[PDB]
């Protein structure tokens, strides 16, 4: 399983950020607000979430064998990741998420705080004006083989367009000493 | 906005 495919606990859903290692064990980055629901998911057990202030969580992978360092396209091509990096205003971007697939657009801010009612607040968001739609969340933001953040949120939907958040990548490896594979 |  790559980044921006679905990964779901009972009757939830959500996306694969990334497959990393920590020290040489495989798992799977993916959002806070998705790893605060259940410490089971179908591809293995939750070892770390912090939601909401941060919007990130991860998975430790039940089979090693599915730890696929791409991003699904959605096109029956994959993109490989080989690093971790910072966004920036203006960079041209690609999501994947298992509800809306693969769309492109651009970072318009950084370090947005985000206001989501009574779910709460989180910090240091990247903004972009890609579309998004439930499911999305924890699914992979990236530039080529750069892996950037993991879907949080926004407003709107992909027929309309609306504005997405984003959790930072680095932070969450840097959380939990993961690197991408 | 709301998670999604």
């Amino acid at each position: 399983i790559a980044g921006g495919e679905a990964i779901t606990t009972g009757g939830s859903r959500c996306s694969l950020g990334f497959n990393v290692s920590v020290n040489g064990v495989a798992h799977a980055l993916t959002a806070g607000h998705c790893t605060n629901i259940s410490a089971s998911w179908s591809i293995g057990t939750r070892t770390g979430t912090s939601f909401p202030n941060n919007d990130y969580g991860i998975i430790r992978h039940s089979n090693p064998a599915a730890a696929d360092g791409r991003v699904y396209l959605y096109n029956g091509s994959y993109q490989d990741i080989t690093t971790a990096g910072n966004a920036f205003v203006g960079q041209a971007v690609q999501r994947s998420g298992s509800t809306t697939g693969l769309r492109s657009g651009s970072v318009t801010g950084l370090n947005a705080t985000v206001n989501y009612g009574s779910s709460g607040i989180v910090y240091g968001m990247i903004q972009t004006n890609v579309c998004a739609q439930p499911g999305d969340s924890g699914g992979s933001l990236f530039a080529g083989s750069t892996a950037l953040g993991l879907t949080s949120g926004g407003s709107g939907n992909c027929r309309t367009g609306g504005t997405t958040f984003y959790q930072p990548v680095t932070e969450a490896l840097s959380a939990y000493g993961a690197t991408v594979l | 906005p709301a998670p999604f």
